[PDB]
């Protein structure tokens, strides 16, 4: 191979490598941020739904 | 946290029907009819205000009214009442099925006397509208502002970045 394609090539490879490790980085600060705070769509556990609640008029009227 | 606010004890006084619950029974049909409306915007304002202490105004209203509703049969139909409820109060169950013939006397008296028709079987159940000019309780639970929801997803899905990024696989 040329000179010139081994050099290009790395550098395309060393462009694709350190994208993937910011890429990294990012990916482990964004997973630190929703654990800790819980704002974002992930770590999102289940609560209740309030579909199941049932606003009816019930039988005593304090509630 | 904060002072619970009862009301006093001057506010609460008001002529009670002072009568016995086979005395109660007895009239509970004619009481239905006659008595429809205090009583109709009482129980809405019970079960919108979802408090006591914003009923009582209406509450006395309903104290108000029955009341009239017994001196109407107190200065008509007394004697006829009064072996009707005996008649109720013997039972223990208080049945309204032993007492047919004081029940009859009692409702041609009323009927004759006073022009009220009793009842049917199946009117009392009905949910009937009440025409009220207090307001609607825009917050009858006293909550407060819901948190704010999560942000959606939203945007067409693209491909990932240099595939899984794990560790060494390009795809
Ligand atoms: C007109 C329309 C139609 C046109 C059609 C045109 C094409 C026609 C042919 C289509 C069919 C596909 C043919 C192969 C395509 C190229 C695949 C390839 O070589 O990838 C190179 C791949 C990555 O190299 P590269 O330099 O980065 O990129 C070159 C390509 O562009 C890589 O390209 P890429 O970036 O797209 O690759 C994606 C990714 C690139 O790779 C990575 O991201 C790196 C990580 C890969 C996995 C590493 C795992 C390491 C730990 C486990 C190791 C297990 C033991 C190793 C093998 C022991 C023997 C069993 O690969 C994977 O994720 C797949 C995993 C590897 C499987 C490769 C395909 C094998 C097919 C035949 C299977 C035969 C047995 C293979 C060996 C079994 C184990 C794999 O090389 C390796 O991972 C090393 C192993 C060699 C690969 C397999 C060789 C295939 C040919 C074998 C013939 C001889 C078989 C003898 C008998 C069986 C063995 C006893």
């Amino acid at each position: 191979d040329a000179p010139e394609k081994n050099y290009e090539r790395t550098m395309a490879i060393l462009q694709i490598e350190s994208e993937k490790a910011e890429l990294r980085l990012k990916e482990l600060e964004v997973r630190r941020l929703m654990r800790a705070k819980g704002d974002g769509p992930w770590f999102q556990y289940p609560t209740i739904d309030k579909a199941l609640i049932d606003h009816s008029p019930k039988a005593t009227p304090d509630n | 946290p904060g002072i619970v606010e009862l009301p006093s004890l001057e506010d609460l006084k008001v002529q009670e029907v002072k009568v016995s619950s086979s005395v109660l029974k007895a009239a509970a049909h004619h009481y239905g009819a006659q008595c429809d409306k205090p009583n109709k915007e009482f129980m809405l304002c019970r079960w919108e205000e979802k408090d006591p202490r914003r009923c009582l105004e209406e509450g006395k209203l309903v104290n108000q009214c029955a009341l009239e509703f017994f001196r109407q049969i107190k200065r008509h139909c007394a004697e006829p009442f009064t072996e009707y409820w005996t008649c109720i109060d013997y039972s223990g169950l208080q049945l309204f099925r032993r007492c047919r013939k004081e029940q009859a006397q009692f409702d041609k008296c009323v009927l004759d006397k006073l022009g009220w028709v009793r009842p049917d079987l199946g009117e009392l159940s009905k949910v009937t509208k009440v025409k009220t000019d207090r307001p609607l309780p825009e917050n009858p639970y006293h909550s407060r502002a819901r948190p704010e929801p999560n942000p959606e997803v939203e945007g067409d899905l693209k491909p990932a970045r240099h595939g899984s990024r794990l560790f060494f696989w390009t795809m």
